[PDB]
């Protein structure tokens, strides 16, 4: 079988401020 | 007490699966065993073996190894309910065509199923044979059978083994279940095993007893079965051609002129006599041994096909090949211990002088009380 | 010239979603039942010194009913490799035959497509669905799915329907369990290089043929490996009262004499079974 990521979730914190 | 755990797992693993309801018999076998009971010396053999073990009777009785003071005769009354059924089976049924189903089917595929419908307390109903071609039989997680299918889409009577059923205080079942009683082989696997039947090792000469006898009717009708292929000349004016074979012809018993010589004046006429042997059509010297083969696999003496060799082909094969087998099976789950199935070997008309002699010296000895000179030759107490 | 009896085969099922919808049987191929759309008002607040009342407004009571679908398939083998053979093809046959009316029934209950076969709760579309929020990373909207929203739709299951397990898959599980607050710390068991709570007591029964909504579990993302928004990710039900299982024969094998042309022996298997949706109220659906 062909080399697959393993591609897993970063730093997820928020979804309601952008930094500036 | 009862382990439930046998070494028997090592199948269930990956050989074998669970939960599938496999059939007991390969298709190739049941086959096998339909066309072998048309075969003229398959059919005899298979008629032959099923006949005598018809003929021994049954009764329960005392087993004579009974180390057992607590007698598993539970109640003394499912005894007498289990010698009637055992000489009065199902309605429409006697024990003995029920001696001769199983022994039958034991011969073609060595295998004995059976059905009981105990009423509820251990007191046996009635007994029914169960077909072994289209039986099939589900296993348990760890080694054995826990139901039999019986039938395909309609009838699916999950009947219970006799190891899981729901059982009395003392043992015995209360509802209905099955025996499937099997014919050991190599490599163990107890019921995972291939079948062991004598129809296993005679396909070769059956197949060459089909072969030459098909030869020989054919060549019974396509082979002339005429004489004296006479040969004329090219300058013999047929018109008289035909009357000298008019002459030759009218020659038969109840002629014109019957009997008398053929006179051919000039014109020499060639006669050949064909022999037309047709006397070994059915190769006699390769079909006996065939023959010989056939049955010898099912253990027969030739000569049956002189009274010692009948007395062999009681105690050789018959005894010890379906009567211990079956008996040890009823005896198995039929009946608490102590008490077990018991044939009287006096019944056997071929060995009736055999007893009586063995009787007769044996009454001569004196080192020796009369109780085991009894149990000797039977005669329990 | 060596023929061991090692059968590596290497395939695999699902997990069975089976043991949680509600099981009936049925003897008939059609069955029916009675259905109260909704019990109505009877009687107001009505004043007093008013020899009077109101006749209110009667309830609803429909009768529903539904059929139940077979399945039939048919083999046949040539009988010479059948009888020379070193195995055997007839129970391999009748194994292979039983598993793939075990796959063939799972995946037609869960996605079924309206004729002929039990119409799927996920073809179904009359489970709500809450489609989780995206998130924002160096100015785009990646869509994503957090812990957070995994609680969220945990807890906003009504209370008085009962208790509801959920179903997801094995990969959605491993996201779940390999995610990392801000600093660096997993945010479900801290510092045991794994995290496997009671799934039973946490009531998260898994599967294995669900959409899978990371593909391959190759779909993170930060980048190009987004979830691709609208793609199924969990579902969770009163299943003994969301989705109903009627069975009526199970598997039989019967051989084909005729259409056996001696060479070629042939059989044939079948069954009956089916399922359907009642108040598809008791059950929600998470997406992205």
């Amino acid at each position: 079988a062909a080399p697959s990521r393993l591609v897993q979730p970063g730093c997820f914190i928020c979804r309601g401020v952008a930094v500036s | 007490p009862a382990p439930s755990a046998n070494p028997a797992k090592i199948f269930i693993r990956r050989f074998f699966s669970a939960g599938v309801a496999k059939n007991v018999v390969s298709y190739s076998n049941v086959m096998a065993a339909q066309r072998a009971m048309e075969h003229p010396v398959a059919f005899r053999c298979l008629d032959k073996l099923g006949l005598t073990v018809q003929s021994v009777k049954w009764d329960v009785g005392k087993d004579p190894q009974n180390t057992q003071v607590g007698d598993g005769g539970m109640s003394a009354s499912q005894r007498k309910a289990l010698q009637q059924i055992l000489q009065r089976p199902n309605p429409t049924m006697s024990g003995a065509q029920l001696r001769y189903s199983a022994a039958l089917s034991w011969a073609c595929f060595g295998r004995m199923a059976f059905k009981v419908s105990v009423m509820s307390d251990g007191s046996v109903n009635a007994i029914w044979p169960l077909g072994i071609p289209f039986l099939k039989q589900k296993f348990d997680r760890y080694g054995d059978v826990e139901s039999f299918q019986y039938g395909d889409e309609a009838g699916k009577e999950t009947i219970p083994s006799f190891t899981k059923v729901e059982k009395n205080d003392k043992g015995r079942p209360i509802k209905n279940y099955a025996f499937m009683i099997v014919k050991p082989s190599i490599n163990g696997a107890m019921n995972f095993d291939v079948q062991n039947t004598p129809l296993q090792a005679i396909g070769v000469p059956v197949a060459l007893y089909d072969a030459l006898m098909a030869r020989a009717i054919d060549s019974a009708d396509g082979t002339p079965n005429s004489k004296w292929l006479v040969t004329a000349s090219r300058d013999l004016d047929d018109g008289q051609a035909k009357e000298v074979k008019e002459g030759i012809e009218e020659t038969k018993p109840g002629g014109d002129n019957g009997g008398e010589i053929i006179f051919i004046a000039g014109t020499d006429v060639k006669v050949q006599e064909m022999k037309n042997d047709l006397s070994d059509i059915h190769s006699k010297v390769p079909l006996d041994d065939q023959a010989r083969t056939i049955a010898g696999n099912f253990g027969i003496p030739i000569a049956l096909l002189y009274d010692e060799s009948r007395k062999a082909f009681f105690e050789d094969t018959i005894e010890p090949g379906y009567l211990t087998p079956l008996e040890d099976g009823f005896s198995m789950f039929l009946c608490g211990a102590g008490y077990r199935v018991i044939f009287d070997r006096d019944s056997i008309p071929a060995l009736r002088k055999s007893r009586a002699d063995i009787a007769a010296t044996y009454d001569k000895v004196t080192f020796i009380t009369e109780e085991e000179k009894r149990e000797v030759t039977g005669w329990p107490a | 010239p060596q023929v061991l009896a090692l059968e590596v085969d290497c395939n695999i099922e699902c997990a069975s979603l089976l043991d949680l919808y509600g099981q009936i049987e049925v003897s008939r191929s059609t069955f029916t039942y009675m259905k109260i759309a909704d019990y109505g008002q009877l009687g107001e607040y009505t004043c007093d010194a008013k020899c009077d009342a109101e006749f209110g407004e009667p309830g609803n009571i429909r009768h529903l009913e539904g059929k139940t679908y077979d399945y039939r398939g048919v083999f046949c083998f040539n009988r010479k490799n059948l009888q020379e053979a070193n195995y055997d093809f007839l129970s391999f046959m009748i194994g292979a035959a039983q598993r793939s009316h075990r796959i063939n029934r799972n995946q037609a209950l869960m996605i079924g497509k309206g004729v002929n076969e039990p119409k799927g709760w996920l073809t179904e579309n009359c489970f709500p669905v809450f489609q989780t929020l995206p998130v924002d990373v160096n100015g785009t909207s990646t869509p994503a799915f957090l812990a957070q929203d995994w609680r969220r739709f945990v807890t906003s299951f009504p209370a008085e329907y009962g208790e509801a397990r959920s179903v997801m898959h094995q990969n959605v599980f491993g996201y779940l369990a390999a995610m990392v607050d801000a600093n660096g710390r997993f945010l479900f068991g801290d510092g045991d290089l794994t995290f496997t709570p009671d799934l039973v007591r946490e009531r998260i029964r898994i599967s294995n043929c669900l959409p899978d909504p990371t593909e391959g579990n190759t779909k993170g993302g930060t980048g190009q490996d987004a979830f691709a928004a609208g793609s199924f990710v969990a579902a969770q039900a009163a299943w003994k009262t969301a989705f109903y299982a009627v069975e009526k024969r199970p598997m039989f094998f019967e051989q084909y004499e005729g259409g056996s042309s001696a060479w070629c022996v042939k059989y044939q298997f079948g069954a009956e079974d089916g399922g359907f949706v009642g108040c598809c109220e008791h059950g929600r659906i998470l997406q992205i």
